[PDB]
RNA sequence: UGAAAUUCUUGGAUUUAUUGAAGACUAACUACUGCGAAAGCAUUUGCCAAGGACGUUUUCAUUAAUCAAGAACGAAAGUUAGGGGAUCGAAGAUGAUCAGAUACCGUCGUAGUCUUAACCAUAAACUAUGCCGACUAGGGAUCGGGUGGUGUUUUUUUAAUGAC
């Protein structure tokens, strides 16, 4: 699905913060 | 005591075949008292988006040398090719690794020229690292292959054909498609064209190029 | 009459007398991030409207949340909520 | 008023910022300037073209395509609206190693005394000079009067060379003493 | 029906300089710079310099028959600043509000690779 | 320049464009991340040898830690003899010597900056923090290797690799 992709960003903004 | 204007002509300037648009707007010189000498050796750059009619090309600039005139029509050849700067200081970014090629080499028609290709690795759709550098040896890896896939189109073509080539930037593809296993890639571009050395003139060459 | 630090902050929260500053930081004092658009951390509330006299609060645990890439107060929080949360997070 | 078009690219850290504040970006830009405006995702730029029929001052395209460069830039959104409002605001940019090559801590070090405490220092300079300062890495961008800028650069320049923020300070207090006596 | 020049702008910190020329760059049709349009050094490189430096070329520009200009605005650039000061966004903006059609407009300031040393020195320069 | 003045300039300066020559340096990517004993180390490609870590049901069996004596290297500056001499530039000369936020500014620039064969062996040569060995908390990020998945992408024939 999709969702995928939103957990793909949120882990990535957790990372970059 | 003479204003110079009233002693000047003006002059239309002509493409090559090769680009759309083969109206490419004027210039203006000293009448000859020869005006040909002062037009021959003249090199005007433009945007291909004004040659092809197309923004998609706006980041792209091709340096046109007068060769020939014929009854104020000033015949050019392709003489370069650049990207403007701001194109460049866009695509290059930080958290991400910049690969450069360059390859001296010579065309069918001994038109030795230079071509410098640029390249930046791209995270993946499922990636979750902040950066994506690669290992010096994917880059020499893919340079080797830049280098290999350059040389072989411009050695198997004519310049001509090297600019057909340039337009529809099929050598991007080739590229991309070539170094996709070893790493993936992100704005992949002929940066730049230089042409070193130019062979004996053949007038013939540029009407039949001039249709 | 007189009113205490934080129930002023409270009431003034409503009305346009309340700013808040920067998240705070240091030991105890630090922005939990429940999400990229949620947090909770102490702020110094600022009572009043740089030609009147406005002053500083005493600091207070808020929630806030990024609506329109702005950082918005939804509601205030005792001190060991906060410290709840802390440990929650660190769980 | 013929048919023009601009282009301003935006880097990538500052586009979800243009899509923080575009609700707020495109009204001013075409009702009072009457420019037609548009951005392309697909080069992720912003697109400005002079509408014939409506559009009448001849500088409205020149005025809005720096607009959006200030908002480019870093600047906030009011400072950036001041440009359309006025007609005498200009940004200057310089780098730091033009001042001086400071490398490593001493170039972390530079940075973070002219930003100051909490950013004091450099909200010492804006009010003093009346000019606003994007601190973008070692990238300096100063927007105001061409004059003003002239203060606020100096001020800068001095920082980076060593000078301690107090004496500049007390110079901005010096200077900002005459801006209000002229 | 639309014939082009070349708007090359040249904005160093002492003054600022407004040269049209053809598309190919050898015949310059005209140059004019902060100097000849201020009585003092001082404002040459002042933007009320570059509004008249500016209207000035574009007046010219008209007499001859250039209707529409590629701007190229450029900095000292090599060892020094890269970036356009204020006077060349002056002169910019004036030729705009001129009337003359601005066809593209780009940067092309020298931009060293790898450059020599700079005139300042190891404690610097521009106090 | 704060304003000027030495300076160049109707023999065309500054600026534009087509080139050519010389000597340095490797921007942006660039991050206290990586390598090296340290000093240090950044364009492409080739050759020469060298090295950590990882994997090993391979091999020798105490061969090891520290180290007065003694030895190799040791930023920048500096000396001897050749070469080179673009930029910057101690010294020296010279314009101006009016005004305190811009109060040390400008022009010419010797030695040097580069390089070859040797000397000199000093730095805040800093983690102001000897070397080897053991033990004493949780947490997720990164660099190199390795193990595992019936996980995604890719090979757009499969696949196997590569990247996640
Ligand atoms: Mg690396
Ligand atoms: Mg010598
Ligand atoms: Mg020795
Ligand atoms: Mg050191
Ligand atoms: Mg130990």
């Amino acid at each position: 699905p999709e969702e995928m992709r939103k957990r793909t960003t949120e882990m990535r903004l957790m990372r970059e913060l | 005591v003479v204003d110079p204007f009233t002693r000047k002509e003006w002059f239309d300037i002509k493409a090559p075949s090769t680009f759309e648009n083969r109206n490419v707007g004027k210039t203006l010189v000293n009448k000859s008292t020869s005006a040909s000498d002062a037009l021959k050796g003249r090199v005007v750059e433009v945007c291909l988006a004004d040659l092809q009619g197309s923004e998609d090309h706006s980041f792209r600039k091709i340096k046109l040398r007068v060769d020939e005139v014929q009854g104020k029509n000033l015949l050019t050849n392709f003489h370069g090719m650049d990207f403007t700067t701001d194109k460049l200081r866009s695509m290059v970014r930080k958290w991400q690794t910049l690969i450069e090629a360059n390859v001296t080499v010579k065309t069918s028609d001994d038109y030795v020229l230079r071509i410098f290709a640029i390249a930046f690795t791209r995270k993946q759709a499922n990636q979750v690292k902040r950066h994506s550098y690669a290992q010096s040896s994917h880059i020499r890896a893919i340079r080797k292959v830049i280098s290999e896939i350059l040389t072989k189109e411009v050695q198997g073509s004519t310049l001509a054909q090297l600019t057909s080539k340039l337009i529809p930037e099929v050598i991007n593809k080739e590229i991309e498609n070539a170094t996709k296993d070893i790493f993936p890639l992100q704005n992949i571009h002929v940066r730049k064209v230089k042409l070193l050395k130019q062979p004996k003139f053949d007038v013939g060459a540029l009407m039949a190029l001039h249709g | 009459c007189d009113i205490a630090s934080t129930p002023l902050a409270n009431i003034a929260r409503k009305g346009l007398l309340l700013t808040y500053s920067k998240p705070l930081t240091g030991q105890g004092l630090k922005t939990v991030n429940l999400s990229p658009t949620e947090r909770y951390c102490y702020v110094v509330p600022r009572f009043g409207s740089d030609l009147k006299i406005g002053w500083d609060l005493n600091p207070i645990a808020v929630h806030q949340k990024k609506q329109k890439g702005q950082w918005t107060v939804i509601k205030f929080i005792t001190r060991k909520g906060f410290q709840t949360i802390t440990g929650e997070e660190k769980e | 008023i013929k048919f023009e078009s601009r282009k301003i690219m935006v880097p990538p850290h500052r586009m979800t910022p243009l899509r923080n504040s575009w609700t707020k970006i495109y009204p001013p830009l075409v009702e009072h300037l009457k420019l037609q405006v548009r951005m392309n995702l697909k080069t992720k730029s912003v697109e400005l073209r002079t509408n014939p029929k409506f559009t009448t001052d001849p500088g409205a395209l020149q005025k809005g395509a720096d607009f959006i460069k200030a908002f480019t830039l870093g600047f906030d959104l009011d400072d950036s609206i001041a440009l359309l409002r006025l007609d005498d605001l200009y940004i200057e940019t310089f780098e730091v190693k033009d001042v001086k090559t400071l490398t490593g801590d001493h170039l972390s070090r530079a940075i973070g005394r002219i930003a100051g405490k909490d950013g004091k220092t450099k909200f010492a300079i804006e009010n003093a000079t009346r000019t606003r300062i994007v601190l973008a890495d070692s990238k300096i961008h100063i927007l105001g009067g061409f004059t003003h800028i002239r203060m606020a650069r100096e001020s800068v320049v001095s920082l980076i060379l060593g000078s301690p923020p107090g004496k500049v300070y007390g110079n901005l207090r010096t200077v900002a003493s005459r801006l209000k006596e002229r | 029906s639309q014939v082009f020049g070349v708007a090359r702008i040249y904005a160093s910190f002492n003054d600022t300089f407004v040269h049209v020329t053809d598309l190919s760059g050898k015949e310059t049709i005209a140059r004019v710079t902060g100097g000849m349009k201020v009585k003092a050094d001082r404002d040459e490189s002042s933007p009320y310099a570059a509004m008249l430096a500016a209207q000035d070329v574009a007046a010219k520009c008209k007499e001859v028959g250039i209707t529409a200009v590629h701007v190229k605005i450029r900095a000292t650039g090599g060892t020094r600043t890269k970036t356009p000061g204020p006077g060349g966004q002056a002169a910019l903006r004036a030729l705009a509000r001129s009337g003359l059609r601005i066809g593209r407009i780009e940067d092309v300031t020298p931009v060293p690779s790898d450059s020599t040393r700079k005139k300042g020195g190891r404690r610097g320069r521009r106090l």
